[PDB]
RNA sequence: CCUUGUUGCUGUGAAGGCUGGCGAAAGCCAGCUGGAGGCGGCAAGCCGUAUUGAUCUGCAAAUCAUUGGCGUAAGCAGGGUA
RNA sequence: GAGCCUCUAGUGGAUGUUUUACACAUGUAAGGGAAUUCGGCAAAAUGGAUGCGUAACUUCGGGAGAAGUAUUGGUUCAAUUG
RNA sequence: CCUCGUCAUUUAAAUGGUGACGCGCAUGAAUGGAAUGACGAGAUUCCCACUGUCCCUACAUGUAGACUAGCGAACCCAUUU
RNA sequence: UAGAAAGCGACGCGGCUUUUUGAUUCUUCGAUGUCGGCUCUUCCUAGCAUGGCCAUGCAGCCGUGGCGAAGUGUUGGAUUGUUCACCCACUAACAGGGAACGUGAGCUGGGUUUAGACCGUCGUGAGACAGGUUAGUUUUAUCCUACUGUCCAAACAGUUGAAGGGAGUGUGGAUUAGUACGAAAGGAAACCCACACGUGACCUCUGGUGCAGCGGGUGUGCGGAAGUGCAACUGCCAUGCUACGUCUCCUCAAGCAUAGCUGGAAGCCUCUAAGCUAGAAAUGAGUCCUGACUCUGGAAGACGGCCGGGAAGACGACCCGUAGUUAA
């Protein structure tokens, strides 16, 4: 017989099987589209979460059709992210053909001098090594084997990506020694230009700058916070039964009729929640800056960095350069993210407006935040 | 920047923190925190409640007007 | 959409504010109309889900019973608009308010008032979608 | 049927009694004294309404928890006898 | 000889691990207040003593703790059970 | 029985409750008829107070449960699933 | 209102369906748990709303009859055990059905249908009554298979993409405009902005919670004070977790119904017989989640345990550190 009454789904099965993420590091798996028509670019970057503040920016927005005549200015309060963003370090190239079986990879090649962090990543156990990793691959440089090697990947090649790491030393609060390792590709010109770009900048250190400026658009990809084994009403939003039942209340009832014979892939059942692979789409850069540079806005005179009194709660004080964008973001403090330019634009007029800042909070985030410098507690307390 | 300042404590209350509270004898009141709107509720008078701005300008542990 | 009876031909733009007041909730009348208290019996462009009951917030017109008041009144079906709540709201520049008692005014299919005074405060946002409260409110906040 | 054991704390305040007032009489009204009842709230006990609670390879071939009904009496009980 | 706390006299083992989900015994909750369900089932609310004030009906005994309201700690005094 | 009888009141809305009416399938006088008081862990309807029963669920405690040492069963079974 | 055929369609005639109730007794009586509700998933179309179109007794507004289409929706209550019925309120709309009359080792137990008892009618009686009434025990998964997650098959670092899944839906306001259209009364048609429901995340703010931490009182213990046990009560509140909080959600290609272009058959005509153009919330891809077989690289040592932590966790697994901005 058919249900009583209508009523929509639980949970979206875009999202099944919700299996655990397999490590914590993401790949950037697409690119946009390349065009012959620019100059050489990179398309992608790291970056470390920190925390969460609040801001307040002033706005203008409103419909065309709106028969008002005053030019209405509006104050709006709104949350945002810090990320941070030490540069990057090249230190190697790859060259891909298009086959029928898609992308694959021609040659690999590095540069002649390697960073300790980044020779870490290669071993297992850090403090238990030979270190005879690389050490015979500079002969290469002699026999002319590179410039052998340069020959086929200019030859025979679609796609050229660089090779980089990240300055994890720079960044204490991790408790970290190997770097992380991202594949980029780069966009713009045709092959060899693309190559003798990557050559002029193998060991050299790229800033976020390049990459990125204020008012972009961008996606984000991340694993989210992990939760442990769940129950229904949480894994799917499923309602609790009746108060006086026996045998548990937080639970799906029926989970199927006698045929088929079997349970459906499509019934909520307990299991993992938590720890998987998300992207964010377009999410806009609100400020960019460095850790220990102040700021000011035409409106709040005062001078002060992007760090609230007593740090953020389980990292400290932001050093290097950073990023702050609109709304929250995947995972907790401290884990790695992979930034990306926007695979298309968009329409949106919420999306495509201007930002202009008058305040940003740098109270405490223990506790109740009362004051925005220490030199403010100093007055306000005696001596 | 402030939002401005509470009522019973006499705190300075930072932007974007704290509530009005709006009685039908049409009067609108801030306060810096749940804390000391149940306070008022309770009749508990401020000048005993010796951590507040209020008590120590009251007992003359700060100087005031 | 006008459909049934009392309906209602001035339609406007609902806020995003929480919604306090829903079905069953008995509510003071602000306005000297001689009405004294209202049932809420249902709350107009709410298409409903499974197992809710309909909610609103300040701005809404709910539909009411009149269960105290003069003799004429009683027991009839009216129109109102709610001008103040007990659970809290959030403005878009991030204030937060809330008041003591909540409240509703009666009002006609055309939107025009039936009473000529309210006591007590209203909250700004309602006057600037409906002006006529403006022109007879307590205070504004 | 014969011989025995087992009533603690409290509320209400019948019959009978003493003073004072009112009345021509008959007998009416106050305050106090007295302590009746298969009479009220409880304790020790005796019971078994609800949760259709726990348990249902039990602690148990009928139990356990909270919640209930009566508890100065056609109440509960040991031994001897029919 | 209630519950709670102590003196006399008497008492105890299937080992380690901070230990997800679902359970079984329990706490607390914005705004709303039976909309839940066959059904207010379960829970919450009321609670002792002192005073004020107490309706219909009635076999005149009762109803009756009707209902409805107020007071209550520590200290230092008066006055002698108020 | 027809039947969710008709009229009034209680609700926004009454196959319910109470008040009336009566050719009553098939009421009725110790096979006992009719109207009340006091008393029911008896059946039924409404109001006030009160609340996680519900909107719509969230957090926390004890004991089991997961993993580990010692000890160690039963129902059921043509079986290749 | 003329007029068979905009819409209807008497008197007759041919079919389809299994969602109603019959008819029959093939399977089960060394047992297949029986009505309704709650919870949750999927399918059908005979299309109620939402999208594209054709006819009209289509001026406009509101409608009525038909075509391709099943992607997304179809609610809150009062009386009743009800499925059904009937009213109130909202709505874009409140269509109709199937899956052992879906779903009891998932719940509930109001109805029906054991043993107690009342009433009416029938019987000389014991007793009867698809007549009415009240009280009446809901057991067991530790096996196999399915389903949901977890490890291994697969050294370490960087990747590839076969195949499987799939997601956004609708309402309102403003402007066009008191305009076209109509004697008048009335009265339409993008872009932009606000919201609801659904989906995925996040704690800066605001609610909630009180395990760590600071305070207060009642009864009784340790000769007093100070420090404190037990019975438990009570005010505030870090970190964390959470919603009553905050952020989130479009673009191509091939083409349905239709309306057209060129054009014969058939010197004329004609959307079709070849060929071409515009075309839907529908279909197939991309952006989104999962990740088969592969591919590129470094080096005579590599890797696991043991020891200590967490941003991770049932156990494994994952992320990390071990003579250092290491721990206390």
């Amino acid at each position: 017989s058919c249900r009583n009454y209508s009523a929509p789904r639980h949970g979206s099965l875009a999202y099944c099987p919700k299996k655990r993420a397999k490590t914590t590091k993401p790949a950037i798996k697409s690119f946009p589209k390349d065009d012959a028509s620019k100059p050489v670019h990179l398309t992608g970057y790291l970056a470390y979460k920190v925390g969460m503040t609040h801001v307040v920016r002033l706005s203008t927005r409103r419909s065309k059709t709106e028969r008002v005549l005053k030019e209405t200015q509006k104050e709006v309060l709104d949350a945002v992210t810090i990320l941070e963003v030490p540069a990057m370090r090249i230190f190697g190239m790859v060259g891909y053909k298009s086959t029928v079986n898609g992308l694959k990879a021609i040659k690999t090649v590095y540069a002649e001098h390697l960073d300790e962090q980044v020779l870490a990543r290669l071993r297992k156990r850090n403090s238990r090594s030979s270190k005879l990793m690389f050490k015979l691959y500079p002969q290469k440089y002699e026999n002319g084997d590179i410039k052998r090697d340069y020959e086929l990947l200019k030859r025979e090649s679609d796609v050229v990506r660089v090779l980089a790491h990240t300055q994890v030393s720079k960044i204490p609060s991790l408790n970290l020694k190997k770097a992380h390792i991202l594949e980029i590709q780069l966009n713009g010109g045709t092959i060899e230009e693309k190559i003798e770009w990557a050559i002029e900048r193998l060991e050299k250190e790229i800033p976020v700058s390049e990459v990125f400026s204020q008012q972009d658009l961008i996606d984000v990809i991340g694993v989210t916070k992990g939760k442990g084994k769940e129950g229904t009403t949480k894994r799917f939003g499923t309602t609790i039964l009746q108060h006086k039942s026996r045998k548990g209340k937080r639970k799906v009832a029926c989970i199927g009729a006698w045929h088929p014979a079997n349970v459906r892939r499509t019934v909520a059942r307990a299991g993992q929640l938590g720890f998987h692979r998300r992207t964010a789409q377009n999410k806009k850069i609100y400020m960019m800056g460095n850790g220990k540079t102040p700021f000011s806005t035409e409106y709040d005179l005062t001078s002060k960095t992007i760090n609230p009194m007593g740090g953020f709660l389980r990292y400290g004080n932001v050093k290097s350069d950073f990023i702050m964008v609109k709304g929250g973001i995947q995972g907790p403090s401290k884990r790695v993210l992979a930034l990306r330019k926007a695979f298309a634009p968009s329409n949106l007029g919420k999306d495509n407006e201007e930002i202009v800042l008058k305040f940003v909070d740098a109270s405490s985030k223990k506790g109740y935040g009362r004051f925005q410098t220490t030199e403010e507690k100093k007055a306000y307390f005696g001596i | 920047f402030y939002e401005g300042t509470c009522v019973y404590s006499g705190y300075p209350v930072p932007r974007g923190k704290g509530t009005y509270f709006v009685s039908l004898d049409d009067k609108s009141s801030l306060f810096f925190s749940s804390k000391y709107k149940n306070f008022s509720d309770k009749k508990i008078k401020a000048k005993r409640v010796k951590q507040t701005l209020m008590s120590k300008q009251f007992c003359g542990k700060v100087e005031s007007v | 959409p006008g459909k049934g009876k009392q309906p209602l031909d001035a339609i406007k733009n609902r806020y995003g504010f929480t919604r306090g007041i829903q079905v069953g909730t008995v509510l003071a009348c602000a306005d000297n109309s001689g009405a004294k208290m209202l049932k809420t019996i249902g709350v107009k462009g709410v298409s409903g889900r499974l197992n809710r009951l309909p909610a609103a917030g300040p701005g809404d017109v709910i539909v009411a019973s009149v269960v105290k008041g003069r003799s004429d009144m009683r027991k009839k079906i009216v129109l109102a608009v709610i001008i103040r709540q007990k659970q809290m709201i959030r403005r878009k520049d991030g204030v937060r308010l809330q008041f003591e008692e909540s409240a509703a005014v009666i009002i006609s299919n055309k939107g025009d008032l039936k009473g000529t005074q309210i006591s007590g405060p209203v909250l700004r946002e309602v006057c600037d979608i409906w002006p006529k409260i403006s022109s007879q409110a307590g205070s504004i906040y």
